[PDB]
């Protein structure tokens, strides 16, 4: 498999437009403009300067994953976009119009991930602390109302107990499900916690004109919320045939908006 | 009396020529009658013949009524200036959008 490398600058001048900077308050975005560098063949032969319009079933929807963290470089702020996938992407075809997007030129190194038993590898790990409770909805209305009735399962975020850590919590958490994915956690340290933010798109169809064919459509945008934790931490592997499995794809869910990608280090 | 365009002058007044009428109470020619030349007998050896003419007039209102004109005169390109305030042109913005 293949990671790719994008670098982004956080810096600079506020005062001018930075449309780099800008890209990354959208997590959709993010992912929509991810999933246009992935050219599906003859989308490359009929629009190879990309200005045709975009259509979702003219790109191939093979999986990735990505991860956006941020550094610095001797002297100056950079955002840093790390893409996972399983198919060669092509950086070349998505940001032809939009060099002004990256403030360094894209990167690629294949990858050849292989480990015995007997690795203690260092990884680190944002994943959407999530999780479908059984009674998520007590109904809590607003303004006057305060309790009405009514019962749906949803998915909602990791809570933990007064008395405890959100450390530990989590440790707990990563750990009850570790032995199905196949590794020993030795160390786990948290080191973010947070909320990850989007809007989407929808068509709705609005009452038909003189023969509308297909009535009129009309976008609204909903939204898109998430609870993110960042943690790193050293690792052993047991059942190799299970851990590459692991890093072929994710872990925990909304792995389609930048959360489940594993980073481990060879030590 | 039909008219072409908005400012068009017109008339009060409309003279009007009519042949002579018979009736033996007036059979004699009267005082403000005309002589034409224009009783026509043969055309290709042309002949023609003297007419009794009188003249009258008339004003217009009272025994003709003014018409007006139809179609359009003056012709301009269409040239619409958009609009982005009317409802039709908002719900196609969105249906392209």
């Amino acid at each position: 498999i293949y990671l790719s490398r994008l670098l982004i600058d956080t810096g600079g001048n506020p005062d001018r437009p930075r449309p780099g900077r800008k890209w990354l308050d959208n997590i959709y975005n993010v992912h929509r403009r991810l999933s246009m560098a992935f050219p599906s063949g003859l989308r490359r032969e009929q629009d190879p300067h990309f200005l045709k319009p975009f259509s979702p079933n003219d790109f191939q929807k093979t999986p990735f994953l990505f991860r956006v963290d941020n550094n610095i470089d001797g002297n100056d702020k950079r955002a840093i976009i790390i893409v996972q996938s399983v198919l060669e992407p092509d950086w070349d075809y998505c940001f032809q119009n939009a060099l002004d997007f990256l403030a360094a030129p894209p990167e690629t190194k294949e990858y050849n991930p292989e480990f015995k038993a007997g690795q203690l590898l260092r990884f680190r790990l944002r994943v959407n602390a999530s999780v479908r409770r059984h009674i998520p909805e007590m109904v809590q209305q607003d303004g006057q109302t305060i309790e009405t009735g009514k019962i749906l399962h949803k998915r909602v975020s990791l809570t933990w107990d007064a008395s405890s850590t959100p450390d530990q919590a989590l440790a707990d958490w990563l750990a009850a499900k570790s032995p199905k994915l196949g590794f020993t956690l030795q160390r786990c340290e948290l080191l973010q916690l947070g909320w990850v933010y989007g809007s989407k798109p929808e068509p709705k169809n609005v009452k038909v004109k003189e023969q509308g064919q297909g009535y009129w459509r009309e976008h609204k945008y909903n939204p898109l919320r998430f609870r993110a934790a960042l943690l790193e931490g050293v690792l052993e592997v047991d059942d190799p045939k299970l851990f590459l499995k692991t890093l072929s794809s994710g872990i925990g869910k909304a792995k389609s908006f930048g959360f489940g990608l594993l980073s481990v280090l060879p030590i | 009396l039909q008219k072409r365009w908005h400012n068009e002058p017109l008339p009060q007044i409309l003279p009007c020529v009519m042949d002579w009428i018979p009736g033996y109470d007036g059979e004699h020619a009267p005082d403000d009658a005309e002589i034409h030349y224009d009783l026509p007998v043969s055309f290709q050896p042309p002949r023609h013949l003297p007419r009794f003419v009188i003249r009258r007039e008339l004003v217009v209102g009272e025994d003709v009524q003014v018409s007006r004109e139809t179609g359009t005169s003056v012709w301009r390109p269409k040239g619409t200036r958009a609009d982005y305030n009317n409802s039709e042109y908002k719900k196609v913005r969105a249906e392209r959008l």
